[PDB]
RNA sequence: CUUACCACUUUGUGAUUCAUGACUGGGGUGAAGUCGUAACAAGGUAACCGUAGGGGAACCUGCGGUUGGAUCA
RNA sequence: GUAAAGCGCACGCAGGCGGUUUGUUAAGUCAGAUGUGAAAUCCCCGGGCUCAACCUGGGAACUGCAUCUGAUACUGGCAAGCUUGAGUCUCGUAGAGGGGGGUAGAAUUCCAGGUGUAGCGGUGAAAUGCGUAGAGAUCUGGAGGAAUACCGGUGGCGAAGGCGGCCCCCUGGACGAAGACUGACGCUCAGGUGCGAAAGCGUGGGGAGCAAACAGGAUUAGAUACCCUGGUAGUCCACGCCGUAAACGAUGUCGACUUGGAGGUUGUGCCCUUGAGGCGUGGCUUCCGGAGCUAACGCGUUAAGUCGACCGCCUGGGGAGUAC
RNA sequence: UAGCUAGUAGGUGGGGUAACGGCUCACCUAGGCGACGAUCCCUAGCUGGUCUGAGAGGAUGACCAGCCACACUGGAACUGA
């Protein structure tokens, strides 16, 4: 919460 | 503190049972005696025994057969915390008949067969086998 | 803690003869006496409370016995608490 | 005609409850984000509990308590 | 007990529960009898639609309520007791149990005074700091606060929190021993009351040492820290508020019962007290362990064994002991 | 939700109804209810029974039958057994 995106 | 006597019996019974006492003694009642007459009269102790006068004392002669004690179980029923009523198609039958059940009526203190037979009810005093 | 004549003095004054020292009405007063005389010891310090636990267990134990007495003795209570002059 | 009762309805001031509200508080959830590495081994300053003060952040420090602390100190 | 769960601890009203004997009562309890418990349903045995579902005859059932009459062991009520539970008295016994009040002995710090000569201090190493306007080192007396080394324990007392120098004043409880006396007066406790470490809060004192905060020196990439030099609130006293801690045995209270072994502690009784002492009998308290218990680790006559009474609390983790 | 209660609780006497009754009215007593849960909130028609369950329980109240209440909403009487 949160690498690519997520 | 020390409420319930009848209790105190059985267990002394069973916790004598337990370590291979050959006796037991006890401050005594005319109950206590009521029902150490159904051991003996049903066949789980050989006798009582009161060495009494103001202060009476019950003794009991444990019974036993191979290395393992004549009292299989014991369990207090009704107590004063919770008093146990039962008529008489209601009155129980421990181990499916094989195993009394000391039941105190208004024509004195007996078996569930005896209860049975003399076709009345009365307080369920407790299991034994 | 409690002077051994002024002990023996109230067994001897309350209760139905010196030795009837178990007496209901005996215990009241050796009591109502001790209760009477901590009252100047907690009167300055307050803060013996170790003490003060040991008060009320004589104050409890008075109002347990001044009870037993109501239920027994209805005459014996109430000529007893005049005669302590307390209870109100 | 008149009186009593009394329903719709009118006024003032409270209570309560449901919805909603710019803004705001923490919470939860999101394979790999940024900062550091507090805890788990004696976790590299033994840890934790109550409380108090401080600090981007986990946390840091004082007082007392606990062993649910490793070690021949 | 460690999985969620024993209130930090006591006192106590209402309620629940209640030792032992006799008489009585007959409320609860038990027994029998009579009304009643609509029909349909369910269930049993049959009967009817070609079968079944469906429909239907009769019963059993409806575990209930009420009443009259009985039974009297247990429960309850009333009457009279009993003494083992509980409680008062008698003599002592041990004890950092409590509150109040003096004083003693080391030490730290500070001041004053002497010599002295350039160091002290601190660290992993350094520095800040204290001494070049003379410290530290160091010499003497005095002032003040805080706490009581050794004894000291594996101890003791207290409900718990907690309580250690010495001395004095008021005061709690426990326990042993003989008896004497009241005669079930008892156990437990929702609510209620009180006590309740340390920190914190108010007013006023007190303030040596130690020390949050804060400042400085270092360490580190950084270091709002660990370390070093300083140091304010605070720790101490008075009174009042605060009610929380891993307030722990993480184990509620009371009573009874169930093989042993090694100690500690404080008593009492018996042995020409003969002298190191011995052998009984209580209370309290460490350690190991049988059975039994337990998920196991472990508990084990101070149970977490075997029973009873009453209370408290738990119901997946998180959200949250938060919001309202 | 911890207090509720003025025709409130009782008595007397009038009146009232098919009928007992604070049902009503005047006067007099100061009561009546509540931790064995009054009051106040929220939900709900009840039972026979139905479903599940070994039972004890839990869940439920359509169809059948018994009972109650309601008839656009609030209120009211008249007629009449
Ligand atoms: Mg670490
Ligand atoms: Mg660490
Ligand atoms: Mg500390
Ligand atoms: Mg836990
Ligand atoms: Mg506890
Ligand atoms: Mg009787
Ligand atoms: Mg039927
Ligand atoms: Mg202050
Ligand atoms: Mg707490
Ligand atoms: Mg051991
Ligand atoms: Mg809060
Ligand atoms: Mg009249
Ligand atoms: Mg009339
Ligand atoms: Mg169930
Ligand atoms: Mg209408």
């Amino acid at each position: 919460k949160a690498s690519s995106x997520a | 503190s020390m409420q319930d006597p009848i209790a105190d019996m059985l267990t002394r019974i069973r916790n004598g049972q337990a370590a291979n006492k050959a006796a037991v003694t006890m401050p005594s009642s005319k109950l206590k005696v009521a029902i150490a007459n159904v051991l003996k009269e049903e066949g789980f102790i050989e006798d009582f025994k009161v060495e009494g006068d103001t202060k009476p004392e019950l003794e009991l002669t444990l019974k036993y057969f191979q290395g393992k004690a004549v009292v299989e179980s014991i369990q207090r029923v009704s107590r004063p915390g919770l008093r146990i009523y039962k008529r008489k198609d209601e009155l129980p039958k421990v181990m499916a008949g094989l195993g009394i059940a000391v039941v105190s009526t208004s024509k004195g203190v007996m078996t569930d067969r005896a209860a049975r037979q003399a076709g009345l009810g009365g307080e369920i005093i407790c299991y034994v086998a | 803690s409690l002077s051994t004549e002024a002990t023996a003095k109230i067994v001897s004054e309350f209760g139905r003869d010196a030795n009837d020292t178990g007496s209901t009405e005996v215990q009241v007063a050796l009591l109502t006496a001790q209760i009477n005389h901590l009252q100047g010891h907690f009167a300055e310090h307050k803060k013996d409370h170790h003490s003060r636990r040991g008060l009320l267990r004589m104050v409890s134990q008075r109002r347990k016995l001044l009870d037993y007495l109501k239920r027994k003795d209805v005459a014996r209570y109430t000529q007893l608490i005049e005669r302590l002059g307390l209870r109100r």
